[PDB]
RNA sequence: UUUGGUGCCCAUGUCGCUGUGGAAACACCUGGUUCCAUUUCGAACCCAGCAGUUAAGCACAGUGGAGCCGAAUGUAGCUGCAGUGAGAAUAGGAAAGCACCAAGC
RNA sequence: CGGUCGCCUCCUAAAAGGUAACGGAGGCGUACAAAGGUACCUUCAGUACGGUUGGAAAUCGUAUGUAGAGUGUAAUGGUGUAAGGGUGCUUGACUGUGAGACAUACAGGUCGAACAGGUGAGAAAUCAGGUCAUAGUGAUCCGGUGGUCCAGUAUGGAAUGGCCAUCGCUCAACGGAUAAAAGCUACUCCGGGGAUAACAGGCUGAUACUGCCCAAGAGUUCAUAUCGACGGCAGUGUUUGGCACCUCGAUGUCGACUCAUCUCAUCCUCGAGCUGAAGCAGGUUCGAAGGGUUCGGCUGUUCGCCGAUUAAAGAGAUACGUGAGUUGGGUUCAAACCGUCGUGAGACAGGUUGGUCCCUAUCUAUUGUGCCCGUAGGAAGAUUGAAGAGUGUUGCUUCUAGUA
RNA sequence: CAAGGAACUCUGCAAAUUAACCCCGUAAGUUAGCGAGAAGGGGUGCUUAUGUAAAAGUAAGCCGCAGUGAAGAACGAGGGGGGACUGUUUAACUAAAACACAACUCUAUGCCAAACCGUAAGGUGAUGUAUAUGGGGUGACACCUGCCCAGUGCUGGAAGGUUAAAGAAGGAGGUUAGCGCAAGCGAAGCUUUUAACUGAAGCCCCAGUGAACGGCGGCCGUAACUAUAACGGUCCUAAGGUAGCGAAAUUCCUAGUCGGGUAAAUUCCGUCCCGCUUGAAUGGUGUAACCAUCUCUUGACUGUCUCGGCUAUAGACUCGGUGAAAUCCAGGUACGGGUGAAGACACCCGUUAGGCGCAACGGGACGGAAAGACCCCGUGAAGCUUUACUGUAGCUUAAUAUUG
RNA sequence: UGUCAGAGCACAUUAAUGUGUGAUGGCGUGCGUUUUGAAGUAUGAGCCGGCGAGUUAUGAUAGCAAGCGUUAGUUAACCAGGAGAUGGGGAGCUGUAGCGAAAGCGAGUUUUAAAAGAGCGUUUGUUUGUUAUUAUAGACCCGAAACGGGUUGAGCUAGUCAUGAGCAGGUUGAAGGUUGAGUAACAUCAACUGGAGGACCGAACCGACUCUCGUUGAAACGAUAGCGGAUGACUUGUGAUUAGGGGUGAAAUUCCAAUCGAAAUCCGUGAUAGCUGGUUCUCGUCGAAAUAGCUUUAAGGCUAGCGUGAGAUCACAAAUAAGUGGAGGUAAAGCUACUGAAUGUAUGAUGGCGCCGGCGUACUGAAUACAAUUAAACUCUGAAUGCCAUUUAUUUUAUUCUCGCAGUCAGACAGUGGGGGAUAAGCUUCAUUGUCAAGAGGGGAAGAGCCCAGAUCAUUAAAUAAGGUCCCCAAAAUAUACUAAGUGGAAAAGGAUGUGAAAGUGCUAAAACAGCAAGGAUGUUGGCUUAGAAGCAGCCAUCGUUUAAAGAGUGCGUAACAGCUCACUUGUCGAGUGUUUUUGCGCCGAAGAUGUAACGGGGCUAAGUAUAUUACCGAAUUUAUGGAUAAGAUUUAUAUC
RNA sequence: CCUGAGUAGCUCGGAAAACGUUAUUUUGAGUGAAUCUGCCCAGACCAUUGGGUAAGCCUAAAUACUAAUUAGUGACCGAUA
């Protein structure tokens, strides 16, 4: 019935950090604004994209965000800053 | 050891103890159909100690007799036939060709009484020693798990039920000995 | 439009196999005499030149060999029993392509 | 009692992000003048081929190998001339900042263009405000250390106070109540809970019991005369359970005596069929609930064991039925001892001795008996039977006949 | 109340059985006092006489069914367990296996005694005087009290280290008179600071004290197997329970085995000794007698029972008088199934019931009193214990004034 | 326990379709309470009458109004008077410059070398009146066990002291000594003195161990029947005696006035109560949450989010549809594209071994090829949906901000995807989609979470939704088949010439199946072997011969045999003859105890089921009319939307 | 010549001070000055400066309060208050 408990050996995790992207396609953004959170490079930096020491990807100029495919079989993803009408 | 490993060690020791107990209870006087009653008693072949399985074969054609089959009928059957008589049997044996066929009429009520008494006392000694080993295992367990009471109690009844199962097996074998005694 | 370098894409592009070719070249090739260089050494590199070659890199042709890629059906998966729409398998192509400059042509 | 309280990594988490779990998997309470940076140079592991000791494995030469190598590390990944190795040079492993974003209740934590000055790396453009990244850390009160263009109780100083920097504090229950605090109370009590108890009751049927099928085989043979694994299907609620529920401003129980009832998965009495059913004694499967199915010793013990007896001494349910029908023997108040444990109050899911069971019946149901009316003018007898209820136990001996 | 006679039952609870007087006889044990009314039998009347101060007793006759004719009169024996006993015990649950108890043992106290109380005089102790008082424990009598000072507590010891308040050997600094170009040095007053050294008691240190807390083992080889343990080696400890007893108030297994008991006895009696967790004054074994002590057996004994019934009352019922209580949202207050916050007089479905009573007896209205009291929680309370914390009574030590 | 009605009866009023009353029809399981929630077997309430629980003093904040108003307002205190405003009274304060720790500076300050860059500054208000909130005050009402202080109780028990009393009666006969006998003397024996004995029986008395009765008692511990003591450890009277972090205590946590882990009394104290309980006029409008984080924390409390009210923003904001764009790595699918696992087969590595570097390796099996695979933490790939931003169109002043007041964290249910548990549980944990909570109604047999659906009120008006149409009970029939189970209106695996339909499948009037007749042999008793199996114990091959036909024998049956019988082939007669598969409805499997008890019932072979038709009924839904009114707008006629 | 000696004071524990011991004040214990040339204080203290010279005492006035008397009042309660 009511037996002993303890040593479940599992059921532990950490605080789920808000990781992923930080911009939406179609948004007019400015320089110094963060676009993506990740480890390593699952999303590759395009033009005017800077890297913050926590493997953060942010914008370097003012313009629109767009996505592109590259790689031998186009399985890799780039994010490019296509500037607005200027 | 773990509590389950404690049970495993206790079960190994109890299996050895049961081999011992079966060995003693076999030799104890019954209606005497036990193949191991004769097996644990060595025979004086030409003045030397010999076993039976390594020398002959055992069988039971009727359910009141025993049959001994040796290889040699001129040199080996006599060495076992002489020691079959004048023993705890108390019956006159005969030889039918290459096999000794020994009948076992039921024991008298008095000799059966001492035989049952001594068998029960042997089982009692085995019981006391098994419980002593169980208490030793419980001492190692109280050196082992001294934390959650509900778990230590679970270990207590685990050991208790293992002991009860082995007691049941030993008692069933005792009942078998008593029934073949009839 | 041929050659060399090089620009975008970053194997439908590739790897490999059978040949041709270099006049100008690009290349091998001849030396460490000079600045420089080797965890060492003219191997690389930098100085300076073409005696010899299309060999190889290189380019063009053929080769679909390996690998890459891949026509349609439907269901699979799903969204209020109709739509949504696969993957896989298959025919199969692809022997890369878009350019710029300098000369030869 | 266990384990945890803080923080990070994967699934869970259902393709934005994110989402709980006492769910499934691991760690941190860091390391480094290189493992930061700069400029330059360089490219796998593994496998294969051939070689002194020397091989499976020491290494080299080459090919091949898409990087499964390696990245200070837990996991996530990425990392194919890179985020990795080698060389040289400094330690931007800057000062004051900072527009602006992130994430979020606060506190905070994350990145940060770009500016002024100064540098470092490289001739250089450019890079450098720590490491490819995420854990890697404790506020505040108080206290100490150095400096300060701060004040100096009338003044002058000084002491002392103030600002910046710095250090102490597993406040690890890690957002932390003081600088500083263990247990027992069956001597206990107060307020609360069916949201958190034991029982009952209720859901589920894992388990327990029962039924069934498949039939290898055992059974001279022949699965199913009698069984039957290896395996499953189910059912019952009935044993053990899971449940945290209408009920805890109260549903009193274990047992013993009394009242029994209903049901069948029938024990006997009733009937039928098959046989590994010569007879007898049977086994077997079903219909089958009318009646009945013992006494004594021990245990508080229901139960259970033993002896004797009938044809048998069946099984469940009704709040482990039955105190607004009796008792408390045990059980579960203090009281006391024995053995053990805690040093100590005490405790034992140990034994041991005794140790308080309330009720003037309101209503319904329920067993008897009356009052008024009805039964159609009033009165008195006799009825049919509408409807049910009681009741439906059974042994022995003899004859047929020692006959078949 | 015919018979049985503990068979009912946790158990002879209860009840019955026994009684008063006289005459026989009365055992084991015995510590000589008891046991003893032991165990068991006979008679108790009327009249006459023998009889004595009075009787008692005896002889003859007299019968009743029976003659302390009525009255009130211990039932007894054996076994086991505990306690010595007579006794005190929770007023109002528990009368004891508890406590007390004489006795035994240990300890302290030399007088203005220790001790206890009070702030303190002072007082009991005690107006006592170590054969007295106080405490600790064991609790007739007899025989013993085995080992261990590891740790603790106490006593004794002083070297060694360690030790306050306080005293001052001494150091540093400020203010500024003055000296100084500045810087700075710096007399005297006050200023501020604790360090040489002294600083007790005490702690660490060393021995004894266990009838002071208390505790008082394993591994391997070897005994006509052998798990056992007679034995021999090893490890650990301060020593490893010696004696004695040993399913006991202790033993889980266990209802252990054995014999008796019992037709049949989880209880009982003795025994078996590896004894979960026995054990020697937190005492152990025999132990005479005794217990409103507990348990088992036994002769008798009985309506406890087998198996219940009758006689009289007080009620219960009626009549006359008087006459309250708990409960109480309101009701005209049926049945079965389902449903529900999971147990429906009110719900839905079908069934039946003229209305109102009285007498029993109480299924139900989860009947009544008792805002849970069983269990849990509350940053609840209270008491109790303590190496929980902090204080503190008391005791003890040093300094200083008394005090030369 | 009444409503909507209503026969009839008797009346006649605030004269009005009136009142009273109801034979009878339809309908209908209280109020607060707290919970996710009660007709509730959850609690309280017998009823009635009064009474009965958010005030005040001060201060601050917020709203509205006012006075003054850009150095004004305003007085604290104090004084004159009616207990009065008022006047006299500027004591001070707020707003009129902030920055910096402060010095100090200042339309700039601080950080800083720097006003670089950043912070704030770069300027409005004062005081009263109303309401609300907050703060100090006990501060809505009530409920604790509790602590200390100041006092009273020893008359009850206990304890001792001094004074006394008391033990009816009858017993037994100890120790001690005298005498005599005995003994060396003792010891001992008998009589006597003697009457001791925590001695006996047994009055009174003391205490209350046990049976029964009693249990709102006659009794706040009794009645009666038994019991012990009843010469001392004896009971009692009188007076004093010891009092509550205290006494007393043959000790039990005993007693201390029927009550005591420490009495009662008064006060601090109205202690505290995250826990219970309650909290008294009307109406209108809007109108959530049971989630997250933190917490000496899980019942509580703080912040968010949310609702509401005032203002502004008022379309760049927010949604609703249409479209574009991105990510994912979910599902699926695959896993010589990995990760782990794992199987069938081939050459077969390493090879053990055998073997004179080969020879067989009949075993392990590299890699490869083979066809399949399992994965939430497997992914070469790889969806959809959804989410975000974005464009077009509608709507809103708002899902934007601030301000004031909040409220909730104990949710539950149903569906989806799950996890745990067992893809057991009306169970737990989650996310999502709806409901109740917080909102009723119809269907659902009655039912909080299911379906249809969102209720101003009156209707004796219409269209309907879900759903239903034999009757109860408003509401339909036709035709096609199936059904004989009452399936409908519990069931599982398995089984079945049930049955209907569909699809194909051989013969055939030269006569198909069937019914029945005839043969059915043979080497041959084939052999292994059973003393005894040879067509049939067990095993092995299981053929040819003649025949239309024939099996070392289809079985039965035998110790063997034998025999019977069939497949096989023929025959009599002559119209149907088989499984091959898939679907509708069926049957069994299906035994438990208040009463049928797994359609609501009566009943139903249609009134059952599926199939097409036109119908109908039917909701607080929608529409209609009438009444009031809220928010808004033309506008003040008091009209409309 | 004098002006208030166990006095001010220093130390060990204190308390009051808003102050939880800090200027200042007081003492249970120890210690203990100068004589207005002096001292106290000016929140440690020191110097200058300022002020007053403790170590004796008294003091109507505004001050709280009603137990009551006298007269009067109550945007006080009306026999459950």
């Amino acid at each position: 019935s009511k037996k002993g408990v303890g040593s479940t050996k599992n059921g532990r995790d950490s605080h789920a950090k808000r990781l992923g992207a930080k911009k939406a396609d179609g948004q007019m953004i400015r320089t110094g604004q963060i676009i993506y959170r990740q480890r390593g490079t699952r999303v590759y930096p395009g033009v005017n994209v800077g890297l913050g020491s926590d493997d953060t990807l942010f914008a370097l100029s003012d313009g629109l965000v767009k996505y592109q495919k590259f790689g031998p079989k186009q399985g890799k993803t780039r994010v490019s800053v296509v500037k607005h009408k200027l | 050891m773990s509590p389950e490993k404690y049970l495993n060690f206790f079960k190994e020791t109890a299996d050895k103890k049961f081999q011992w107990l079966k060995e003693e209870l076999s030799k104890i006087r019954t209606g005497r159909p036990n193949p191991k009653l004769f097996d644990n008693l060595l025979v004086e072949s030409y003045g030397d100690r010999m076993p039976m399985v390594a020398l002959a074969q055992i069988a039971v054609n009727p359910p009141r007799e025993i049959v001994i089959k040796p290889f040699d009928v001129k040199n080996n059957i006599n060495a076992i036939y002489s020691e079959i008589q004048r023993a705890n049997l108390g019956v006159q044996p005969v030889i039918d060709g290459d096999k000794i066929r020994i009948n076992f009429p039921p024991m008298t009520q008095e000799s059966r009484l001492e035989s049952i008494k001594q068998a029960k006392k042997v089982v009692e000694q085995i019981h006391q020693e098994l419980r002593s080993v169980r208490r030793d295992t419980l001492q190692m367990i109280k050196k082992d798990d001294h934390k959650d009471e509900d778990f230590e109690e679970f270990l207590k009844e685990e050991v208790e039920k293992v002991n009860k199962q082995y007691i049941a097996q030993l008692e069933t074998i005792q009942k078998q000995k008593e029934k073949e005694l009839l």
